[PDB]
DNA sequence: TCTCTCGCTGAGCCTCTCGATG
RNA sequence: AUCGAGAGG
DNA sequence: TCAGCGAGAGA
């Protein structure tokens, strides 16, 4: 029933307007009894009935004579909702001044007065306002912007252009808004309604009571101590001085703390002005509207279970039973159980058998949500299909914990239900676990089994020499089965075996193919659960934690997406079932010592004596022999390193037949290494090599290294040193969280408005890429940066008038693969960046979707998704550096500028994200190039004009690049000259707080300066962007809601 | 801990928030961050008036929940008018343009 | 319509427009009174109309037709 | 024009427990 | 219903 | 507290 939101200042006539009682002169709501007095702050009469359809007095009680006031007391007969809705009014006996407009850095009340900040202070403190209110009702505005116009060409100094066109540009905006002058010193007081502000009753007889009606009881009584003086006349000299008491009392009641010595309570604690309800964490914008509590929700405590399906979870009963109740009442009426409401409570309450088949009737294909609270990208939400279980604890599968970043030592889950046939299609179609199998931050696999699954898979595919029933003969996988389960042959037993495999043969049809081949018993075990038209030769090796990938992606690329969660989910019964009949454990024998180590470290002991003699008699620089033992040091330990790495991998000797061989060995500490299911190799040299050296607080290198490992333990000295690191490492943990969210919600803010919007724009341009060489080494090739962007131009190929490249083609991993079959050259690209749309970009400067593999939709938000795919990675680091990435983001001066303004949008953009992709790399972190070229093109988005042309201009006029590009096409077939303009580069922080929207700016941060500028210059909010209509509570411009809102500007 | 309806706060009539008081869990800004991320639109609005501040329209939901009708017709919460009172309390004149 | 629902948004599009389809054609059977077009099989509204989009009966334009049939008819 | 004081602005997310004072 | 003190992910 | 960036100084 609205379309926009439009704010300017306010007036007497219209303060009066919103009020329905008097000036307010008692102090007291009436604390002796319940009925509050008349014409004060809280008052029956003003604001309405106490109680619904009872006056005060108690003549009236009922419905019929509703509407009529009652004759001997008059008070109306109405709901006491109203008492959450009419307002009130003070009518003050002198002027005083809005502390909004004048404090601030651009003090606006003495903008248009040449009167300095100080002097009108001084004025305005006595040492009431009448001067200024004469002032600013005397001035003239258009002739002082006539002058103003004049004098801006005769004068030559562009530090006097400055203050002239702020000056002018003000002056203009005042006229244009429509707000007088003399309106920004208050001459009425609005009074908030009286339940925004209410006491709430205690144990004891007392209430507590809340701050504002305390500065609105100080307000008052100071105000009226001046109605009372006024008839006595009193001599100007107490006159004065109350006068003063009654300007700070008002800047109590406004924003407090803004000019020193900050009233106080009770307590020795500031009160909280309403400046203080609407801005920072607790506000009503951060803490109430982008946010909120909800109703069919529960939390508890997780833990594994390992015989569920990939879209199935464990909830429990207890929980259940609370959370569905209205459909169980639903459905109890339905079979006339129950004739009434309470019977059906009554009959959940005291449970029966039969309400549990109604439980169970009822969530057969109802899915509900689970969700995490760190909450960083967009997968800590899924949704899944309930099982109900016994106890209390809720069981969740184990290939969608690393998407969660969870593990089951006391981590916590939240639950919610969907309610309505849209959302619990949309929790099917777009949110099941099934769905998500690939990232949206590049184009890896999210479900990968690890830890048990990844050691069994790897115990059950290794090969071993003369293991019993080695030499045979099969007829099939089945045959190995049964002699593996007889008990007749081992599963390292190296054999032949017929296998029959099924290929494509022209269309996608499986033609099938038998031989006879060479491999072990476990190898043709496990081949019946892989899918038909799959190679064998996938599954003849050990099978690592990159194989099994590898096999995943593999089979999802050419047979598609259902039977690779059946692969998946028979990957981990089977690598959960082989685990346990290993008997893999560990002990301390496993972690073996090298002989050789008690030379290596002797000798090297022996020569940094060596160089301390050199050191009796100056033959070397007494800052030279520190490098030296350094160096010794670090080469005796690489030596007692690799010394005990050639040890330990082939450990192993065995006697084939009458003679010996070597092997790879079976010891538990190198399987769990090797097969990648856990253990670095570092922290095998920290168990049975050495520690190594450490380092000072400081961060000098303590000269003496560590000789013990963890096996044979440290000594207190040892042990003593190596406490700096642990602390420094959790210290550094512990405090740059706050760091990594902050730049997160910074980027989501810069971002959050960019959507898909249509097809193809008609533009030309792009960027050329290139392979990424630094010093010799390639540090990335020419192949992955254009993999799935769209060519701006024609490619050519190495020779005269030839096209190597059709244009407008997608390059998937069969094009990839024929480019790479004989690729010698590049492609240009089209880049978000120089995109012709208005108020969006088109698909084709977008590209492909990682998530899914095709051509972006229209409708899909980008701009969260990479906001959300840059931030992730740097939290999930904490738990150079952060601040490099923090600089170039805020646009700091150390340049970027000069870039643009000398290669154009090229420059800037082969800067920044190289210069962030230098830092991200280091640590070995995957994001696409997408997501910081939509970033870097929300970091410019203004333009700042020189030559005013035919159209509206004001000489400088910093505007929008869009507007001033559709007044530049809109005047052109009419025939005109257009305006000469530059183009700016900012900061997201200062990006995010120039934009249209003065909605989102206050929602962002620093909402005084937001509302006064839009209150003084009138502004109107259309309710464009997501975070607006998430405000104001309809369905978002995205997603399943996009045609709706197209719908609407069909229906004007 | 689990809920299904209970009491509401007494300004902004949202659900408390303690087991001891039986209170809801918190739908947060990075949580509708990520329903933003995955264009599920009738369940943020769900999120945002059915199960929330929303009065007239919890109320029917509960009504055609019990009848047997998935179906919600949603209005504005509460919150908003709270924060254009205060705003207007400010001395500042703030409206919703209908025209 | 089980487990997975990608041969629904190859037959309709896109999942945007597949749930929009599927909720409309789900409101028919819950509430107007209207008879699957496949065996029901103890499913419920929302999984018989994506078997029913599944199997081709029901589409956009399909829905456009039959409910013009009912308005000339009364 | 080019240094030097002078200042408000901002600082991750979700749960639980106690006492004292309203 | 704020203010201090701790605790868990 | 600690950066960061204006705003208002002047030689
Ligand atoms: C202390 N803390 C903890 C967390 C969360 O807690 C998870 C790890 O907590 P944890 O108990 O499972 O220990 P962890 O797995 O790392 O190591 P071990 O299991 O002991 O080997 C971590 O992902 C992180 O999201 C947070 N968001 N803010 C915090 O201030
Ligand atoms: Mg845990
Ligand atoms: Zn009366
Ligand atoms: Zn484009």
């Amino acid at each position: 029933e609205f379309d926009a939101i439009k704010i300017a200042l306010a007036s007497p006539d219209m303060i009066r307007s919103w009020s329905f009682g008097e000036v307010k002169k008692p102090e007291t709501i009436n604390y002796r009894t319940f009925k509050p007095e008349r014409d004060g702050l809280f008052c029956a009469r003003i604001f309405g009935p106490v109680k619904d359809y009872e006056c005060l007095c108690g003549k009236y009680k009922r419905l019929k004579h509703r509407g009529v006031i009652c004759e001997k007391c008059g008070v109306e007969v109405t709901q006491t909702k109203v008492r959450r809705e009419r307002m009130g009014h003070i009518e003050l006996a002198s002027p005083t001044a809005h502390i909004w407009f004048l404090k601030s850095l651009p003090s606006r009340i003495g903008l248009l007065l040449d009167m300095p900040l100080r002097d009108i202070e001084r004025v305005l403190y006595f040492e009431g306002a009448e001067a200024i209110q004469a002032l600013l009702k005397s001035m003239d505005l258009e002739q002082e912007c006539e002058q103003l116009r004049e004098e801006l060409n005769e004068t030559n100094s562009e530090t006097k252009r400055k203050k002239l066109t702020k000056r002018i540009k003000l002056l203009e905006a005042f006229v244009q808004s429509g707000n007088k002058p003399e309106w920004m010193i208050l001459t009425v007081l609005p009074v908030l309604p009286p339940d925004l502000r209410p006491l709430v009753p205690l144990d004891g007889g007392r209430f507590a009571t809340s701050d504002l009606n305390d500065l609105y009881r100080r307000v008052i009584n100071r105000n009226n101590r001046l109605k009372r003086l006024l008839d006595l006349a009193a001599p100007d000299i107490i006159v004065r001085n109350e006068k003063r008491m009654l300007q700070e009392a008002v800047d109590a009641l406004l924003d407090n703390g803004r000019r020193g010595r900050a009233i106080t309570g009770s307590n020795k604690r500031p009160l909280k002005s309403l400046a203080d309800m609407i801005k920072g964490k607790q506000g009503r914008f951060r803490q109430n509207l982008l946010g909120k509590r909800v109703d069919y929700s529960g939390r508890s405590v997780i833990t594994v279970g390992p015989y569920l399906r990939l879209h199935q979870c464990g909830l429990p009963k207890k929980m259940a039973l609370e959370l569905f109740k209205p459909f169980i009442y639903g459905k109890l009426e339905l079979r006339g159980l129950a004739t009434t409401i309470k019977a059906a409570k009554k009959m959940v309450e005291r449970e029966e058998a039969v309400v549990w088949d109604i439980l169970d009737e009822v969530i057969r294909e109802h899915p509900v949500l689970l969700n995490r609270a760190p909450t960083l990208h967009r997968l800590g939400i899924q949704a899944f299909e309930p099982v109900l279980i016994e106890g209390k604890a809720i069981q969740l599968h184990p290939l969608v914990c690393a998407a969660y970043n969870a593990d089951f030592d006391g981590d916590q889950m939240a639950v919610h239900v969907p309610l309505t046939l849209e959302a619990q299609l949309e929790a099917r179609a777009l949110m099941m676990s099934t769905n998500n199998i690939l990232s949206p931050a590049n184009g890896e696999p999210i479900i990968v089994p690890s830890q048990d699954v990844v050691l069994g898979l790897y115990y059950m595919t290794r090969d071993c020499v003369n293991a019993k029933g080695e030499g045979m003969v099969l007829t099939g996988p089945k045959e190995a089965e049964r002699l593996y389960r007889s008990g007749l042959a081992s599963l390292h037993a190296r054999v032949k075996v017929r296998i029959t495999e099924y290929e494509k043969d022209a269309n996608g049809e499986l033609v099938a193919k038998t031989s006879l081949k060479d491999t072990t018993v476990g190898r043709a075990i496990l081949w019946m659960i892989v899918p038909k038209g799959l190679p064998y030769s996938i599954v003849n090796q050990a099978l690592g934690k990159k194989a099994i990938s590898k096999m995943l992606n593999t089979c999802y690329r050419i047979l598609g997406l259902k039977p690779t969660v059946i692969f998946a989910d028979q990957i981990m019964y089977t690598g959960f079932a082989y685990a346990a009949r290993s008997g893999a454990s560990v002990g301390i024998d496993d972690m073996v010592i090298p002989e050789k180590k008690h030379e290596i470290i002797s000798e090297a002991e022996a020569e940094v004596a060596e160089i301390q003699e050199q050191f009796q008699s100056g033959l070397v620089t007494a800052g030279e022999r520190y490098n030296k033992v350094i160096d010794i040091w670090a080469a005796a330990n690489d030596r007692v390193s690799k010394a005990m790495m050639d040890n330990l991998q082939t450990e192993t000797v065995i006697n084939r037949d009458g003679q010996e061989e070597k092997q790879v060995s079976f010891n538990s500490i190198y399987m769990m290494a090797d097969s990648g299911a856990r253990g670095s190799a570092a922290q095998i040299r920290q168990l049975a090599g050495m520690r190594g050296l450490m380092a000072k607080p400081d961060g000098s290198i303590i000269e003496t290294p560590i000789t013990a490992n963890f096996r044979e333990g440290l000594n207190v000295l040892q042990y003593f040193i190596s406490t700096h690191g642990a602390r420094k490492g959790l210290a550094d943990t512990a405090l740059k969280t706050a760091n990594s969210g902050y730049l997160t919600r910074r980027l989501v803010d810069v971002a959050q408005d960019l959507v898909v919007t249509e097809d193809d724009c008609g533009t030309h341009e792009g960027i050329m890429m290139t392979p990424v060489i630094e010093g010799g080494d390639v540090k990335e090739p020419l192949r992955d940066r254009v993999l799935g962007r769209v060519t701006a131009e024609d490619v050519l190929k190495p020779g005269t008038a030839d096209i190597l490249v059709p244009r407008n083609t997608l390059l998937h991993e069969q094009w990839c693969d024929l480019l790479e079959e004989n690729s010698v050259d590049a492609v240009k690209v089209r880049s978000v960046v120089s995109c012709d749309t208005d108020f969006g970009v088109c698909a084709h400067c977008y590209g492909r979707d990682l998530a899914r593999g095709h051509i972006i939709n229209k409708g899909e938000a980008i701009g969260v998704i990479a906001a959300q795919s840059i931030g992730e990675p740097g939290t999930q680091l904490t738990m150079g550096g952060l601040p490099r990435v923090a600089d170039l983001f805020e646009a700091r001066r150390p340049a970027p500028h000069d870039i643009l303004r000398l290669r154009g949008v090229h420059a800037v953009t082969r800067y920044i994200v190289n210069e962030v992709q230098d830092v991200y790399r280091l640590q070995g972190v995957k994001i696409n190039d997408k997501h910081i070229e939509v970033i870097v093109r929300q970091m410019l988005r203004k333009a700042t004009i020189v030559n005013a042309g035919s159209s509206d201009f004001l000489e400088g006029e910093q505007v929008e690049y869009s507007r001033v590009k559709i007044a530049n096409r809109e005047l052109e077939a009419n025939g005109k000259v257009g305006a000469t303009y530059s183009r700016d580069l900012l900061g997201i922080t200062k990006a995010s707080l120039a934009t249209e929207s003065f909605i989102s700016a206050a929602s962002f941060q620093e909402t005084t300066r937001v509302l006064t500028e839009a209150a003084v210059a009138g502004k109107r909010d259309e309710l464009r962007g997501l975070k607006e209509n998430v405000i104001v509570g309809r369905l978002i411009p995205a997603g399943t809601g996009y045609a709706y809102h197209q719908d609407r500007m069909r229906r004007r | 801990h689990a809920r299904s309806t209970g009491s509401y706060s007494l300004v902004t009539q949202q659900p408390l928030g303690g087991k001891a008081q039986f209170g809801g869990q918190r739908f947060g800004e990075m949580e509708v961050w990520a329903l933003e991320a995955y264009g599920a639109a009738y369940t943020l609005q769900e999120m945002l008036t059915v199960k929330s501040d929303d009065v007239n329209g919890r109320t029917k939901m509960y009504k055609n929940i019990v009848d047997g009708n998935h179906q919600m017709e949603p209005g504005m919460p509460e919150s908003f008018n709270v924060l254009l009172k205060e705003i207007r309390s400010l001395g500042i004149n703030i409206e919703l343009e209908d025209e | 319509a089980r487990v997975t629902v990608q041969d629904a948004v190859e037959k309709i599009g896109n999942r945007f427009d597949l749930v929009l389809v599927a909720a409309r054609r789900a409101r028919q059977m819950q509430v107007g009174g209207k008879d699957p077009l496949v065996p029901e099989e103890n499913d419920k509204t929302t999984v018989i109309a994506l078997r029913e989009i599944e199997e081709g009966l029901i589409n956009n334009q399909i829905l456009d037709v039959r409910e013009r049939q009912e308005q000339q008819e009364q």
